[PDB]
């Protein structure tokens, strides 16, 4: 006989141990990561000298 | 099943904590020790097998911890 | 914030590897195991003598 | 989680087949063999670390098998 195996949702929730959660219920917003940047402040006045 | 291969050692991590930090970080260290306190026979017999083959103490401890680890 | 962790129905159908299935649907009917029986045969007529 | 410690060695086995006979008898072996083919550097590193410990060929082979088998 042939039987279905059942909902693999909780097994998948324990399969993502080490996976950084993002959100995409409105947009696709990530809230992890980094970006290198060259901060070039040539023309940066003081406002008060 | 899919609940094994749990996406751990493949980089991609940052300052933000994961889906299971402090929960999926000690669960492989609890159920081994629970298996030791609920199945002592392979622990004594694995200690005898590790003590038998192995010349130094470091190899006996190494084969003991590995044989203790491979069993569920 | 809090989140619940899915269903372990499929996550336990992997845990129940090696466990022999029985049938608790109408009465707890098992179909597993043995039964030792001493069988004595000193009153068996042969039906054909 | 609960999908670990998968109820294997308990006694309790009869001539009838279990819930996952032949779907769980070879999932561990093909699971670690599909683990090696996607992380080979641990197999080279565990080979050279198991080679330089245990100065007989059987202790080297045993520590190589165990160190490969621990990592899921």
């Amino acid at each position: 006989d042939v039987v279905v195996l059942g909902s693999q949702e909780g097994a998948m929730h324990t399969a993502l141990t080490g996976a950084t959660e993002i959100q995409m219920s409105s947009g696709n917003l990530l809230f992890t990561g980094h970006l290198k940047c060259r901060l070039r402040m040539d023309k940066l006045q003081l406002k008060g000298m | 099943s899919v609940a094994l291969v749990p996406h751990v050692g493949m980089g991609l991590e940052t300052r933000t904590e994961t889906w299971m930090s402090s929960e999926g970080a000690w669960k492989h260290a609890q159920r081994i020790e629970t298996w030791i306190l609920r199945h002592p026979g392979f622990t004594i017999m694995a200690a005898i097998l590790a003590y038998t083959i192995g010349t130094t103490h470091f190899q006996r401890a190494l084969i003991f911890i590995l044989l203790t680890a491979v069993a569920p």
